[PDB]
């Protein structure tokens, strides 16, 4: 058994930290205190997920988690929330005063400032770990604390752990449940900082998230819990094969070596489904056919995107619930034949399958209903592409003008930094399209 | 209000589009950069399709079907139909063909040339138009330019008086719900002078285009004959009529070609949607089969339809859409 | 950052400011004693940004007021809400600044700042993490506008990394103390220039008219136009006090309004406008409430705003309605009027809805906008300054404090460059 | 519509189906580049005090 350890950055990180690890207790039957009746073995184990939980004498399972906010709003509401007593006061790092919407001021000043207090907190999860194998990072795009300090743990965390895998689960910023004006800046910044230090990443558009809760939840403005419930239910699926017994996608390496083959190309789009609402009176199940076909709907991608008009170098089928071998095929079979699925010339035309007999968890008196069967597709597509085009076009309209770049540079940062970072994501887009025109 | 932008200065078809639009008093112009539009009429090449679809509160809709040039190339057309089952090789209605790049199907296209030599049978191809292989393929490397090696028609439908070649012009309209609306008006682009069988150098009465034409208004004006002169001419000449010689087996090879792509192009369940206007040119040999020769992507209109044509545009695709306050289209159902 | 300071100087500065804080305290339910007699946790959630905590459960505003003039003074301690300041804070001189802007700023002020600076210091020591200042002052007296921006550079000097935010009353002859207003006021905005972060430009020239054309009141008072600033007031700070998705501070304010750092001159507005005592009885429905904050007859500047663009747009509603159809009203105006909108700052109006309603309405809608036709009333400043310093008119009353004609042709010059710096982003 | 590598156990199971085949700074570099901001804002912070400090001279004079 290897560890892993899950860094939440920034408020929208340590919102969707609490509600995945809210999800996670459920799944494992841990509950609000840390007792785990199922787990015989006390105090210690190295069952899979132990992975996610270490335990104390007393037989409390503690996420193998830290938190970091440059302000303490947030992580104070985790301080005293329903799961207070599951962390170790010292995984909950919190500043006084936030990085106000500013790369730079997070990177830079107020980063500069703690990052070695985090790395101290960090570091005491790895010594506590047998065979620590890397680290998962929740962060938004668009706060000045979820990308600016981000990119500079990201930074460190590759000299002081060069031998361990990090995967990002990013959020995407999207105008309908924005923050600031200055999102498409600090995307482009902490993207160019981070890309060579970042394994795998899963973006999800707050775009995506939004219509799916608006469409088939039936919810009216969602909120944040609304949007963070079912963004935990598609981190729950990718990160179940570490959690759980199963023969696929069981170590962070694997995630690199199925979805990603080329380094700088290792953003996968997600898609999930069924997502249904809770309020509906009358459901008709869907079966393995149905869901898996809509893994293909573009509606139901955590990025808006057509991946009919992009290549594939990738496909991994996450199946939860009531689902067997021959059904997936007998879906397969049937969408291969009716869909525009192009793989590149240099990989095949395959599907990586994993199945967990458990269905999905769900909160009780959240918004999703319970399914019997659930699937999670992560494919690598270039047509992903198309949400890089659409943040560096909004860059490019007010780079043109300097908007806004004096409060970048009043913190220490160089107008050069812009150019760069721009001039990668430029570069990031050409390889793309190489690969999928 | 609604709201639209114009990315495409040079087309004919659409600058009366948006003047119509703008003569309801209920569409606004804006710049080419805005964001905030209802419609885009977008520019021919690298129109930024992921752009559309992401501003809230706004329905968008654009002028073009993204990966409609893969019927609108002459290159990839023919691969489409090689390659689509839907479509065959045995396809009846789309000349022999062939892929040749200037450095592939070159192997291929002279294996089945030694067939039409070793049958001493018909054996004009054209690209430039020649009788012998190695002739044009001198000429196909010369450009650098990817050609297409196509089997011609040397049995052509020929108008009297005249003894002269066309080739026929329809314009279908696909809406966002994937509707395929042919325009009842057709146009016969003539040649003017006399079709020769041994004089493929002398190239305005082998090409049909406008332009080379420009004996040129002889027969009539502008090298244009419309529907309602030709079905006559049938009428007369052969005893038949439009309807069931010709336009039978053009609806066919239309609907044909467009439920080829559809599961490709189609934006049922998009964050955006698409129209288009296609142009679908048409040969007829002697026998009256329909041959088809190229899809136009970007099509212009003859002088005398555009009035009708773009009041249709507007009334079928973009008022369909976005609503306010007898049709010209034949509904290619499916 | 949680903590404000908040600074009045001279006439107009402590009486909207007093007007202020009996608004803001009646919100957040604390009475003239200091005391809370409210009933929803929401009212205390973030009442430290404004208030400190005394002893035995008692509020106490962190304010400092400033005057050269006792006067004032006086009527603020003996005002409705009077009792609820700390006596320290009262900082004032004896002989008034006159409406001479060299005697507020170089001469009869230097000799009072230093103490009001000491009052500062104590209040920003009592502050777990103090986020910046909000001065409120006119620019055509002497005190709130000499003295004020004198201040303003002193807390820059000891705060360098904190925000500094005025309500700024501009000068209009419709409500004209004197002739030397647009001095003052010149000299001023040269200092708000390059010295604030942000600036709510009030405009006496727009308080009038609204009283005038749109309330009916035939001969409106100074009463009266502090009304519509003190809801104005109340709705801008609307998101600093309570508790909202957003968590806004003033930092995060500047950074997404302001685009250009010397471009940071804001003209609010506020719907319904409503004159005093008259009361509401027919609540405006989310349409209403959107095309009457976009007016320029709610518009606090007198600028039309059809004559610029907007570079950005904050707008904060007030009170229980549908948050879709703000979303749907908001989305309507920006796509029927795109053109009056920058295509170069995608995504540059926020809309914020807060539970709490102000006192006396049901529904209520304040409006900030950083528009370049804001330049009308710079244009407007430096018409009448210019009527007069070409003839040196009134001049001596300055030369005798010892300034030189040259500290008047810089003022001109950056004011007029700042006219011309928002006129190169209304064609871009 | 090869199916291969299926591995099975009590929580579920999983396999590859093939449709068809084929044809870092280091630690000084980052510190560096963290204090060459911070020398860039005591400059202008510097530079600002300087700018005041102007201003408390003029004011004297006046
Ligand atoms: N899905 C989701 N997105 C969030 C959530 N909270 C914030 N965001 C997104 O995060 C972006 C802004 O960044 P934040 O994470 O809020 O800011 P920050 O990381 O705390 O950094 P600061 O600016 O210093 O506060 C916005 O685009 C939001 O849409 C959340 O709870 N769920
Ligand atoms: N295989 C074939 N047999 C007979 N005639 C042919 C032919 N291929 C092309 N032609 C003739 O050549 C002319 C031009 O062919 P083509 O359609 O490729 O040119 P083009 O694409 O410039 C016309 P458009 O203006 O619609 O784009 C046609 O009018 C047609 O009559
Ligand atoms: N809106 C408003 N404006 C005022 C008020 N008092 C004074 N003013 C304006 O401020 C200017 C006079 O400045 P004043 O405050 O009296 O000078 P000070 O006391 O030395 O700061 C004039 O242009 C007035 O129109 C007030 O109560 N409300
Ligand atoms: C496009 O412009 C933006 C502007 C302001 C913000 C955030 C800060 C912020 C918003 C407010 O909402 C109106 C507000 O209320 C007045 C506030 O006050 C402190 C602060 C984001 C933006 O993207
Ligand atoms: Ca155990
Ligand atoms: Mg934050
Ligand atoms: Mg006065």
């Amino acid at each position: 058994m290897r560890e892993c350890i899950s860094i939440h950055v920034g408020q929208a990180g340590v919102q969707i930290g609490n509600a995945c690890w809210e999800l996670y207790c459920l799944e494992h039957g841990i509950q609000p205190d840390g007792q785990m009746p199922s787990d015989k073995t006390i105090g210690g184990g190295d069952d899979s997920f132990n992975t996610f939980f270490s335990e104390t004498g007393a037989g409390k399972h503690v996420p193998r988690a830290v938190f970091v906010d440059l302000e303490p709003t947030v992580i104070d509401e985790v301080r005293t929330g329903t799961y207070r007593q599951l962390f170790h006061p010292e995984q909950l790092i919190t500043g006084k005063e936030d990085a106000a919407n500013n790369y730079a001021r997070g990177h830079y000043t107020i980063g500069k400032e703690i990052i070695d207090l985090v790395l101290d907190r960090i570091r005491k999860l790895a010594d506590q770990c047998t065979g620590l194998q890397g680290f998962l990072v929740f962060h938004s795009f668009g706060g000045g604390t979820g990308s600016g300090f981000t990119s500079l743990l990201m930074e460190r965390l590759s000299v002081d752990y060069g031998k361990k895998s990090k995967l990002e689960f990013s959020i995407y910023p999207a105008p309908q449940v924005s923050t600031a004006v200055v999102e498409p800046y600090n995307s482009i910044l902490t993207t160019h900082t981070t890309l060579e230090h970042s394994d795998c990443a899963f973006m999800v558009d707050n775009e995506a998230i939004y219509d799916i809760c608006r469409r088939n939840l039936d919810i009216e403005r969602p909120t944040y819990t609304n949007l963070n419930r079912l963004i935990s239910q598609i981190v729950s699926s990718i990160t179940a094969s570490l959690r759980f017994d199963g023969a696929l996608n069981v170590d962070l390496t694997e995630f690199q070596t199925n979805l990603v083959p080329y380094p700088r190309i290792h953003f996968p789009l997600a898609t999930y489904a069924p997502v249904i609402s809770a309020e509906k009176a009358y459901h008709e199940q869907l079966s393995v056919a149905e869901i898996t076909n809509a893994c293909f709907e573009p509606a139901n991608q955590m990025v808006k995107c057509d991946p009919r008009h992009g290549k594939y170098m990738a496909c991994c089928l996450l199946y939860r619930g009531d689902v067997v071998p021959k059904d997936v095929n007998a879906a397969i079979a049937t969408i291969k034949t009716k869909r525009s699925i192009q793989f590149v010339d240099w990989c095949p035309t395959g599907f990586k399958v994993g199945i967990n007999y458990q269905p999905p968890t769900v909160v009780p008196g959240g918004d999703l209903a319970k399914v019997q069967r659930a699937v999670c597709m992560l494919s690598n597509t270039t047509a992903i592409a198309e949400a890089w085009a659409r943040l560096d076009h909004k860059f490019d309209l007010m780079y043109a003008k300097r908007a806004f770049v004096h409060w970048y540079v009043g913190e220490g940062m160089e107008e050069g930094e812009f150019s760069e970072a721009r001039e990668d994501m430029a570069a990031l887009e050409k390889d793309y399209e190489e690969v999928g025109v | 209000m609604y709201t639209f932008v114009v990315r495409d200065e040079n087309s004919s078809v659409y600058a009366e589009v948006s003047r119509l639009l703008l003569a309801t008093g209920q569409w606004k112009r804006l710049r080419k950069d805005n964001p905030r539009f209802n419609l885009m009429l977008g520019e021919r090449n690298r129109l930024p399709f992921g752009r559309l679809g992401h501003e809230p509160g706004l329905v968008q809709l654009v002028n073009y079907y993204r990966g409609a040039d893969k019927l609108c190339r002459k290159a990839s057309l023919v691969k489409l139909i090689k390659t689509s089952p839907e479509l065959s090789e045995s396809c009846t209605w789309f000349p022999e063909s062939y892929v040749i790049y200037p450095t592939d199907e070159r192997e291929v296209f002279l294996a089945a040339y030694n067939r039409r030599r070793e049958g001493r049978e018909g054996n004009v191809w054209i690209a430039l138009i020649s009788s012998e292989a190695s002739e044009l393929l001198d000429f196909i490397d010369e450009q650098g330019q990817v050609h297409v090696i196509q089997k011609y028609l040397e049995k052509p439908l020929l108008l009297e008086p005249g003894h002269r070649k066309f080739d026929i012009r329809s314009w279908v309209l696909v809406d966002h719900l994937y509707n395929i609306y042919l325009y009842r008006e057709g146009v016969l682009r003539t040649s003017s002078e006399p079709y020769n069988s041994a004089n493929f150098q002398d190239k305005t009465c082998h090409l049909t285009n406008h332009c080379i034409q420009k004996n040129y208004g002889r027969y009539e004006e502008g090298n244009e004959m419309f529907f309602e002169e030709f079905n006559q001419y049938l009428m007369d000449a052969l005893n038949t009529t439009l309807e069931n010689s010709i336009l039978l087996q053009i609806k066919h090879i239309i609907r044909s070609c467009l439920m080829c792509i559809e599961p490709a192009i189609s934006t049922k369940h998009l964050h955006y949607q698409s129209f288009q206007l296609f142009g679908f040119d048409f040969m007829v040999d002697e026998e009256l089969k329909v041959w088809l020769i190229e899809v136009n992507g970007a099509p212009a209109c003859a002088q005398k339809l555009y009035a009708e044509l773009c009041q249709g545009i507007v009334d079928v695709a973009i008022s369909s859409v976005f609503p306010l306050a007898t049709s010209i289209f034949i509904k290619l159902h499916h | 950052m949680r903590e404000i300071v908040h600074i009045q100087a001279g006439q107009c500065g402590n009486q909207i400011g007093a007007k202020f804080w009996e608004v803001i305290s009646d919100e957040h339910g604390i009475d003239p004693t200091g005391s809370y007699h409210g009933d929803s946790d929401l009212q205390l959630e973030r009442i430290n940004v404004y208030y400190n905590e005394a002893t035995g459960n008692k509020y106490v505003p962190r304010a400092i007021l400033v005057d050269l003039e006792p006067g004032t003074m006086d009527s603020v301690r003996s005002g409705p809400f009077g009792q609820i300041f700390r006596p320290d804070n009262f900082v004032f001189g004896q002989s008034g600044a006159g409406n001479n802007w060299a005697k507020g700023h170089y001469t009869e002020g230097a000799e009072l700042v230093d103490s009001v600076l000491d009052v500062v210091r104590k209040e920003s020591e009592s502050c777990d993490c103090l986020q910046g200042f909000q001065l409120t002052h006119s620019l055509g007296g002497g005190t709130g506008s000499g003295m004020g921006t004198l201040l303003i550079s002193k807390i820059r000097e000891e705060y360098p990394d904190r925000i500094m935010n005025t309500f700024s009353v501009m000068p209009s002859p419709k409500v004209s103390d004197t002739v030397v207003e647009p001095y003052n006021a010149t000299l001023s905005v040269h200092q708000l220039v390059e010295n604030t972060d942000e600036t709510y430009c009030i405009d006496n020239e727009a308080l009038y008219d609204i009283c005038f054309r749109t309330l009916k009141l035939t001969t409106p008072t100074y009463g009266d136009l502090n009304h519509l600033v003190s809801a104005t007031m109340s709705g801008v700070t609307t998101c600093l006090r309570f508790p909202g998705q957003l968590n806004a501070d003033l930092r995060k304010l500047a950074v997404n309004m302001v685009p250009f750092p010397r471009l940071h001159f804001f003209m609010p507005g506020f719907a319904p406008l409503t004159s005093r005592g008259s009361q509401q009885y027919r609540a405006l429905t989310v349409p209403e409430l959107t095309q009457q904050m976009f007016d320029s007859k709610n518009m606090m500047a007198a600028c039309d705003p059809r004559h610029g663009r907007y570079l950005t747009v904050a707008a904060i509603f007030r009170g229980r309605m549908s948050m879709k159809e703000v979303d749907e009203q908001m989305l309507n105006v920006q796509n029927k009027n795109s053109s009056y909108f920058v295509e170069w700052i995608p995504n540059n109006v926020k809309t914020a809805v807060c539970d709490i309603p102000p006192r006396g309405l049901k529904m209520s809608a304040t409006f900030i906008g950083n528009s370049t036709a804001i330049q009308e009333l710079f244009k407007r400043i430096s018409e009448q300054f210019t009527a007069m310093f070409r003839r040196k008119a009134f001049l001596h009353w300055y030369t005798g404090e010892g300034m030189d004609e040259m500290e008047f042709t810089e003022a001109e010059s950056n004011m007029n460059d700042l006219v011309s710096e928002y006129q190169q982003y209304q064609d871009a | 519509m090869e199916v291969i590598e299926l591995n099975k156990c009590t929580s579920g199971q999983s396999f590859e189906v093939i449709l068809k085949p084929p044809s870092d700074p280091s630690l000084e570099e980052i510190q560096k580049k963290l204090e060459a901001a911070e020398e860039r804002r005591k400059y202008q912070e510097a530079e600002l005090l300087k700018h005041l400090a102007e201003k408390r001279e003029h004011e004297r004079e006046v």
